[PDB]
DNA sequence: TTTTTTTTTTTTTTTTTT
DNA sequence: AAAAAAAAAAAAAAAAAAAAAAAAAA
């Protein structure tokens, strides 16, 4: 039962065990990673963990301007250069897909209910974890397989999510007046730290030699298009923080 | 509306965050077991409606991929709220009996090409529950033993 | 030499437009 | 202050899923 103490023993187990022995075998690294999401996620969310392992696939993988040491290898020991470029990228990226889910199913019962304030706030808290998470990524160089088109297509789920939160704000900023100020760190972290990156990363992928590139490009624009609505319908300048 | 519902309690049970935040609703399917439960009385309008619905759930949701989690979970889970409708419809309105016990079979017989296990496990249902309540609605069984030559042979065994 | 996995293709289902 | 092609039935397109083929490793 997920509220018993033998759960939280076997998580515990689970993640010492991921904390400790190294295994370079693709296949025992993915299903040993799934049987610890699989606990963590029916406990509480797991986007610590997806943080973590995005720097340990950021410090082991490098970075895209070749001039940037990071070695992050005292989080999770079960990280190879064998192991984590073809293959935890992907379940990694697929648990984002579903805390992306979550919140967008969250966002649209909250835009259909007009309880309040505390399930916004873990909204932008989920998000702005995420926020981190993805902007440890995207300075990374990953193989051409499947994992940047899924990359791409993660991104443009995350930049969707923000564009559907800032057209809730826009529903709602008339009734009360006023945007809460997480929200306000929330959109200066999603300016400046993510959406440079994005641009570099797009350029990373496009100078080494169809479909998703536009949609990104798309969802960031209107994003940007819709932030411009909100900073006119809000009184306040959210572009100061954008670049 | 039932589909609907049962993807979202399928999100809720698969995730704590979300368990932590949303309280707890009633769904659909809780629902409309209520209304077979409040139509006892006199709102026999109500119960022609909901025998149409079984059989609609049951017939739109049925398996077909065995002759996955989004085409299996709430598809597997509206095709027994079917079932559910009409076996708790069956056993306190007496005058749709021979109403789901005819079209039931009427289905087991004439299809037999399309997999028929709900219909096969609801027939168990409906019979194991009261076989002192099918000897009023009795003939609408033996017309179908009539056709039991020209059936498959599993479909004849079950 | 065989078994498994991955990639591609096809079919079916649902939604949106005329 | 600006935004849309929605307009009872049918058809077409898109997306997803399942199956088949091919390639690699022991």
């Amino acid at each position: 039962e997920p509220s018993s103490p033998q759960f939280v023993q076997m998580l515990s187990w689970t993640s010492k065990i991921c904390k400790e022995n190294s295994r370079e075998d693709a296949l025992f690294c993915k299903s040993l990673m799934n049987l610890l999401f699989s606990l963590h996620v029916s406990y509480k969310s797991p986007v610590i963990l997806l943080r973590d392992l995005s720097q340990d696939i950021h410090g082991h993988l490098g970075d895209i301007d070749q001039d940037v040491e990071v070695e992050k290898t005292n989080h999770f020991a079960i990280v190879n250069l064998r192991t984590a470029a073809p293959t935890v990228c992907l379940l990694v990226l697929s648990q984002a897909e579903k805390v992306l889910e979550e919140v967008d199913w969250l966002i649209t019962k909250l835009k259909g209910q007009v309880p309040n304030q505390p399930v916004e706030k873990a909204i932008i808290m989920q998000l702005g974890t995420l926020l981190t998470f993805f902007h440890e990524l995207v300075q990374t160089a990953l193989p051409s397989g499947s994992c940047v088109d899924t990359l791409l297509k993660d991104l443009c789920k995350m930049y969707t999510t923000l564009t559907a939160l800032v057209r809730y704000y826009l529903q709602v900023c008339q009734s009360s007046g006023g945007i809460p100020k997480n929200m306000e760190k929330l959109v200066k972290l999603s300016g400046s730290h993510l959406t440079p990156l994005c641009y570099s990363f797009i350029s990373y992928v496009q100078n080494k030699s169809t479909k998703p590139i536009p949609n990104l490009i798309f969802a960031i624009e209107q994003y940007e298009k819709f932030l411009i609505h909100l900073s006119k319908k809000s009184k306040v300048s959210l572009m100061q923080h954008m670049k | 509306s039932v589909v609907k519902s049962f993807k979202d309690l399928q999100l809720l049970q698969g995730s704590k965050f979300l368990q932590n935040l949303v309280p707890h609703r009633s769904y659909v399917s809780t629902m409309i077991l209520e209304v077979v439960k409040n139509s006892v009385h006199s709102w026999d309008h109500v119960t022609q409606g909901l025998v149409e619905l079984g059989f609609i759930l049951m017939d739109s949701y049925g398996p077909k991929k065995v002759l996955p989690s989004l085409s299996r979970m709430p598809n597997q889970h509206a095709c027994k709220l079917g079932a559910n409708i009409l076996l708790e419809t069956f056993k306190i309105h007496e005058m749709i009996r021979q109403e789901i016990l005819e079209q039931v079979l009427n289905r087991v017989v004439t299809r037999a090409s399309s997999p028929i296990s709900h219909f096969l496990d609801l027939l168990s249902n409906i019979v194991m529950y009261a076989p002192l309540v099918l000897q009023n609605c009795s003939s609408k069984v033996t017309e179908a033993f009539d056709y039991l030559s020209f059936l498959p042979l599993q479909t004849v065994q079950r």
